[PDB]
């Protein structure tokens, strides 16, 4: 399969960018989860990066450490997780699906047997959060061994010796990251020269996350020549504001979704 | 592309997001650079001699081990100022930071005694110190609190999560991620991504120095094994470090056994975890079935830490070190006996390595045997835990 190279191509045929949000899975709940996804998808997300519940979320602001406590607080497990995913893969069979791990859970039970895993209920990529490239050979040779995009973050001081790194391992998109610090859409981020030797060494397509929260931050990104932004506190917000109000929820992200989604061409 | 080995065998590493690889890059360098350099040194040194009162002594304890043939040393590391050895270390890392160019201080604590340690060298080094303890801990540590705060420094309580030392972790690294241009990030203990299990033991590593040449100026020859608790690591590499070429002394780390191994509520990932990679290293750690980190327990709050510095499981695995566990119990009865033999009230943490000693005289009290046990910190800090266990099972 190759869910993300069929996406920017198509993509690129429209004139378009990708929009892709990022949620926790069993937040608030297995169930609303899962619809909250649905309803992503059906506003017009282009593919989903997703996270698996972890005690100790240490690239993450307090929105999305708010949102682990609340899985947590509802059971959900990495198991649940997986069960989860497979339904999702069996709804909408083109959608490119991302994991966002901590590396421990990745580890804990074998890194070939958590790719395995992946492959099997149809993950297209995996970012481990607290794995950098200079440790990533053996989660990338793993990914790469069950037809999974290894993700890379290339930070904004990235160097040359960086750039080849994360142009050479990843797969299916580069993560650009937008500036310093942790997750949140409290802290808005800022490149022309990282995006143009991305492309020089062959890298995969980029995506611009970290505090993309309004629809202007994705026409901007792309302009810039990324192939399209993340959004994911800003989504979790929804979440959080309208958690005693399911069908608001459901509401309001519906909205937020599609607005983000049409500034993508 | 790092100056040093990251790993000690299959333990440790650079276990980080992305964004952070620069401050530790940057670290090393400059603590490759400092090792190199006199003046770095001596400064250091300097320090150590002039402001935290180093050599410490070492003592005999003779009236604890009569009538075996047991002869047993402790290392006053609770004579260091702050009344226990971290202090060694974060002068060290205040000098680091200087070399850098860095004003800031961001520190973790956990029982306070790091914190409070970060904030004396802050105050003697003009740093700007910050301390993230987990909200729980702020609770149940006013006075060293209080500590930090007379020592001019900013304690920041962390609510997310479980509210405690791991917690506090998060935060400072979340912290150090956006601002180590300016920050330090002064970890501590003999743990976390390289290279700080590198710099922890290298600024500890005159524990074990003097102890050597101590033992030798008064027994005449190496001790037989040296025996220190494990939290982190620190203490005890710093005890070992200078004596894992002589192959004929032991090393013996103790782990917290809280209220003992086979109820699970301890603090002994090294010999009772599994290794897992968190707090930005491969190492043994107490974790749930899935991968969640877990909660360590023990009496004393200095060696609550869920996992173990990446050198020690190295040194366990190859057999160079032997990690042993005592429980609660046990070092509550070393520090009574301590207080009432020796007139040295021990840090609650060091008497797990007392205690331990203890064990190797009485189990065989014929068997001749040098002993040194590293008194990582002297008990003060501890003497209301002691008294109100001993109210509650009708001692006092
Ligand atoms: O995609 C992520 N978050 C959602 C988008 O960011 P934001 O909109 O600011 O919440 C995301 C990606 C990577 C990450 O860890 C690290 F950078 F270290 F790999 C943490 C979060
Ligand atoms: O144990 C630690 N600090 C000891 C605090 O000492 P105390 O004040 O006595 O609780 C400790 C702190 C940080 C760490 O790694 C990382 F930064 F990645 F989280 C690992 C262990
Ligand atoms: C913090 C502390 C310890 C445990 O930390 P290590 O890094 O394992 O040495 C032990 N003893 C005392 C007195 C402490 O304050
Ligand atoms: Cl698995
Ligand atoms: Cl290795
Ligand atoms: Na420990
Ligand atoms: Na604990």
């Amino acid at each position: 399969m190759e869910r993300y190279e069929n996406l920017f191509a198509q993509l690129n045929d429209r004139r378009e960018g990708a929009f892709v949000p990022f949620v926790t899975l069993g937040d608030p709940g297995i169930e609303q989860s899962l619809k909250i996804i649905d309803t992503l998808i059906d506003a017009g997300a282009d593919a989903l990066e997703l996270g698996v519940p972890f005690s100790d979320p240490l690239a993450d602001g307090p929105t999305i450490q708010n949102a682990n406590l609340r899985a947590f607080a509802a059971g959900v497990t990495p198991a649940q997780c997986f069960e989860m995913l497979a339904l999702i893969r069996e709804k909408h069979p083109t959608i490119p699906i991302g994991l966002l791990m901590y590396a421990n859970l990745v580890f804990n039970n074998g890194i070939d047997a958590f790719y395995a895993r992946c492959e099997q209920v149809g993950v297209d990529s995996v970012l481990v959060a607290d794995v950098p490239v200079e440790e990533s050979a053996p989660f990338r040779q793993a990914a790469l061994r069950h037809n999974i995009a290894p993700i890379f973050i290339c930070p904004p001081n990235a160097d040359d010796d960086l750039l080849r790194q994360v142009a050479s391992y990843g797969r299916g998109y580069t993560y650009l990251l937008s500036r310093s610090g942790v997750t949140g859409a409290e802290n808005r981020g800022a490149l022309h020269h990282l995006i143009e030797k991305l492309k020089e060494y062959h890298a995969a397509p980029a995506l611009q996350g970290f505090g993309i929260s309004s629809p202007e931050q994705v026409s901007a990104a792309v302009r810039a020549g990324a192939a399209g932004a993340i959004s994911g506190s800003a989504i979790v917000k929804i979440i959080e504001k309208n958690l005693a109000s399911p069908k608001q929820m459901l509401a309001e992200l519906r909205s937020f979704v599609s607005a983000m989604k049409a500034a993508s061409r | 592309t790092t100056l040093l080995n990251p790993y000690f065998g299959e333990f440790g590493g650079m276990y980080v997001p992305q964004i952070l690889m620069p401050a530790l890059n940057q670290l090393e360098e400059a603590f490759v650079s400092a090792q190199k350099d006199p003046e770095f040194q001596a400064q250091f040194a300097d320090l150590l001699k002039n402001y935290a009162g180093r050599p410490t002594a070492l003592t005999k304890c003779q009236n604890i081990t009569a009538g075996t043939r047991t002869t047993l040393y402790l290392k006053r590391e609770d004579l260091l100022h702050g009344g226990a050895h971290k202090t060694n270390q974060v002068l060290g890392q205040a000098l680091l930071a200087k070399r850098m160019g860095k004003s800031e201080i961001i520190a973790e604590t956990g029982a306070g005694q790091h914190g409070v340690a970060s904030a004396l060298a802050s105050a003697l080094l003009g740093l700007k110190c910050r301390i993230y303890m987990g909200a729980k801990d702020v609770e149940r540590q006013s006075p060293n609190v209080f500590r930090m705060r007379l020592m001019g420094a900013e304690v920041i309580p962390v609510h997310s999560g479980s509210a405690t030392l791991k917690d506090a972790c998060n935060e400072a690294l979340r912290d150090w991620s956006g601002s180590y241009e300016t920050a330090h990030y002064m970890l501590g203990t003999a743990a976390g991504p390289h290279p700080y299990p590198t710099i922890v033991r290298e600024f500890q590593r005159m524990i074990g120095e003097e102890t050597k040449a101590q033992i030798l100026d008064k027994e005449g020859r190496l001790p037989d094994a040296v025996i220190a608790c494990v939290g982190g690591g620190s203490n005890a590499i710093g005890m070992f470090a200078d004596f894992i070429n002589d192959t004929s002394v032991g090393l013996i780390g103790v782990e917290p056994g809280g209220h003992g191994i086979e109820t699970g509520e301890h603090g002994a990932p090294l010999k009772h975890g599994r290794v897992g990679i968190y707090f930005g290293m491969k190492a043994p750690m107490m974790q749930t079935a899935d991968g969640q980190i877990e909660e360590s327990y023990s009496i004393s709050a200095g060696l609550d830490f869920p996992s173990v510095g990446p050198q020690h499981a190295y040194l366990n695995s190859i057999g160079r070190a032997d990690y042993v566990s005592i429980t609660d119990d046990e070092a509550l009865e070393a520090f009574k006996t301590l207080c009432r033999h020796e007139g040295i009230i021990p840090a609650l943490e060091s008497s797990h390595a007392l205690a331990h000693a203890l064990k190797m005289m009485r189990e065989q009290p014929e068997k001749e045997q040098l002993l040194v046990v590293n008194l990582s910190g002297r008990g003060d800090k501890d003497i209301f835990t002691v008294h109100d266990i001993l109210k509650a099972r009708g001692e006092i």
